[PDB]
RNA sequence: CCCCGAAAGCUAUUUAGGUAGCGCCUCGGACGAAUACCAUAGGGGGUAGAGCACUGUUUCGGCACCGAUGCAAACUCCGAAUACCUAUGAGUACUAUCCGGGAGACAGACUGCGGGUGCUAACGUCCGUAGUCAAGAGGAAAACAAUCCAGACCGCCAGCUAAGGCCCCAAAAUCAUAGUUAAGUGGGAAACGAUGUGGGAAGGCAUAGACAGCUAUAGUCGAGUCGGCCUGCGCGGAAGAUGUAACGGG
């Protein structure tokens, strides 16, 4: 409700090292959604939106809505990877809740 | 002056026959300082822990037993 | 031997007059060198001078861009020890305008007896008048 | 001057310094820290000088955590000695620095004071640094 | 005049200016604060 | 069912196995074109030296 | 005149610039698919990376142990890509192997990658691996064995391209579209310093009136303004000896 992330699908041709580097050059972020009773889904987000969401403390405890097209998932942030020297986010895990 | 500068001649240890190859009786399979591999069916062990074949057949490697030892055997 | 060379006895040199007011030095010198060497004629031959005569008037109105008026340096060396002399574009253009054109075109012509012969066909005059009315030069806008 | 109390071997190979600092790039003791953004070497004298500057600036009002330790010995030839004749003698100790390595952390001090102290310390170091603070993840 | 590689403002009456491609610091209160980068 | 392969660069300074791949395809000089059966064994040699050949189907 | 075509390695040597056997060249005979390239299938590993389970070493808490946190050529609970061995198979290729006659060579060099040594110095030195020179001409890099492109049987005043290029010296675009630079930066150099100029993401204040100036928080004044964060290109830091001399020149 308070936090909505707009995402696109990440198909198999957009996975791997080269594809992820191309995405990050395009200034997007790959992410994975897993959790009980369903099959994991791979998505992509916007760096500015992710940074803005992480700027607030309450984001790490609330349930957020990730919307890709018509469907919508209610998740919580589970893990996060950062660049060691620049601190820019590089990947994200979301657990279904 | 230095106090180092010594070494010993090479000893040429290692696997001589790999899995899936055919052997005749007497062929040496593994040269090893200790028992890194153990003798299975149709394989004998020498006094310096060398593994050799005692029958004609095909070499096979596996992991077996309660201690997880590596075994080599010959299938006829 | 079907490809023929031009014969010097049949070469015909025409006379042209060019006004240098407001032109850029190098972009004028390239065209002058082309027409002095004769690259614009279909009888062009590397070992024969087939070019035209070029008169240049209003030589002190030539221009350079950027800060080159203060910064572009002209050097020469008398062969005595320590004898390096230096000047710049503003002083040189107010003093001897012909030297600027001579240096610029000399740099772009070939370095040999034929090049010495080809540079002799360029006449540079400071003012708006030239003494070659007897040759009836034509106006060339380059 | 920091130095190992004991070592297994006196002299070590030169090696190569490649890669990033995936370990030791997260604030774990204090609230604010300084981390290197460029790779290089850090000597014991440099560590001591930076620590002294930071402590003097912060007036011993908080705790300072040092997260780099020099454990690699470096040798040098005696001087006016020709090539050969064995490896040289140990002269000083260094710590290898990869981008992302956190050098110092401060606990219990105001942020402006900590930034002033870190700015003073950075002028003593042979590589570029940056300032980071604690985050949830 | 102080001629140095690093030129900074010392007090509040100092001013950083650029003249003919050179960075200078001029102070209204203290003449000993005059600096030029070089 | 059949592939046309043309050699586009020199093979004088390449690796030994790469030269052997060219010779095993049958190419002999720059600009040479050959026609070969479409089998995985042949596509292996083609993919090994992709950088100096042009392939048409 | 025609054909082929090396090596500067290993082992030993009162041996180290000599020699001998093997490796590498050539000629004759035997014998042909037993050979190689690639694709499938089978196999062992302890390197790169990583980690702290052993051996050492490190920091901060608690009571030799516990909790967080680092490091290792001679540490390992782990662990690739390549390389290597074997079997089957398509296509392409004068391939492998054996028996004999004749040798030369056993001073190597640079470049890239993995390293020891040195100062992460040297056109330094010692190994592994690939290319070139040696024993190789032509075009490009101004000139320039070892870099880039490319392997010269002979002749032609024919055509297409590679690397590299298309203002003049000097062959080919003063070609087209959209931006950046003002330093001749381009066409030598760092920590560091700074209202130089583009681009991007935020934040604070603001026409019930913001910043600066002004008149003793009021008050004239009428729109934007304030301070940081990423990022492109520029500026200073920048002193040498015969002559511009750190775009080959114009
Ligand atoms: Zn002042």
């Amino acid at each position: 409700a308070n936090f909505v992330l707009n995402a696109q699908a990440r198909a198999e041709d957009k996975q791997g090292k080269g594809a992820s580097r191309r995405l990050r050059r395009e200034s997007l972020v790959p992410a994975i959604i897993y959790g009980g009773n369903a099959e994991p889904v791979a998505v992509t987000l916007e760096l500015r939106e992710l940074v803005k969401a992480l700027e607030s403390n309450v984001f790490f405890e609330e349930v957020v809505e990730i919307k890709v097209g018509d469907k919508v998932e209610n998740v919580k942030i589970q893990a996060l990877q950062r660049h060691p020297a620049k601190n820019t986010p590089m990947h994200a895990d979301f657990k279904r809740a | 002056s230095t106090k180092n500068g010594r070494d010993s001649n090479p000893k040429m240890l290692g696997v001589k026959v790999y899995g899936g190859q055919t052997v005749t009786a007497g062929n040496i399979i593994v040269r090893q300082r200790g028992t890194e591999f153990h003798a299975g069916a149709n394989v004998g062990m020498g006094r310096d822990h060398t593994l050799f074949a005692t029958a004609d057949g095909v070499v096979k490697f596996e992991v077996k037993g309660q201690f997880g030892r590596r075994y080599v055997k010959v299938e006829t | 031997m079907k490809t023929l060379s031009a014969k010097p006895a049949e070469v015909q040199h025409d006379w042209f007059v060019v006004d240098a007011t407001g032109k850029t030095l190098g972009r004028l010198a390239t065209e002058i060198a082309r027409r002095l060497r004769g690259k614009h004629k279909t009888s062009y031959t590397p070992h024969v001078d087939t070019g035209d005569y070029i008169i240049v008037i209003n030589a002190e109105q030539v221009q350079v861009t950027g800060n080159k008026a203060l910064d572009k340096k002209y050097y020469r060396h008398t062969e005595f020890p320590g004898g390096l002399k230096e000047t710049n574009f503003e002083k040189l253009v107010a003093h001897k305008p012909e030297e600027i054109f001579e240096r610029a075109v000399k740099g772009m012509l070939p370095k040999g007896p034929l090049g010495y012969a080809m540079i002799k066909k360029m006449k540079v005059y400071a003012g708006s008048e030239h003494p070659h009315a007897a040759q009836q030069p034509q106006v060339l806008d380059i | 001057m920091l130095q190992p109390k004991r070592t297994k071997f006196r002299k070590v190979h030169k090696g190569r310094n490649t890669g990033l600092a995936h370990r030791g790039s997260t604030v774990s003791f204090g609230s604010i820290a300084i981390k290197a953004t460029e790779r290089g070497r850090m000597t014991a004298r440099q560590i001591e000088a930076a620590r002294r500057t930071i402590s003097r600036r912060i007036k011993r009002g908080g705790k300072i955590f040092i997260r780099v330790f020099p454990d690699k010995p470096i040798t040098e030839k005696p001087l006016e000695v020709r090539m050969g004749n064995g490896k040289g003698n140990v002269e000083y100790w260094v710590c290898e620095i990869k981008p992302g390595k956190i050098l110092y952390e401060i606990e219990g001090v105001n942020e402006d004071l900590a930034r002033e102290a870190f700015a003073l310390a950075a002028a003593k170091l042979p590589f570029k640094t940056t300032i980071v603070t604690r985050t949830v993840m | 005049m102080k001629v140095q590689a690093s030129v900074k403002k010392i007090c509040g009456s100092c001013k950083v200016i650029r003249r003919n491609g050179v960075i200078r610091v001029i102070c209204s209160a203290e003449p000993r604060h005059k600096q030029r980068q070089g | 069912k059949t592939i046309k392969v043309t050699q586009t660069k020199s093979s004088s300074h390449r690796l030994k196995n790469h030269k052997l791949c060219l010779q095993g395809l049958g190419l002999r000089r720059i600009g040479h074109t050959v026609e070969v059966q479409d089998t995985p064994s042949n596509r292996g040699m083609i993919n090994k030296v992709y950088y100096m050949v042009s392939v048409e189907e």
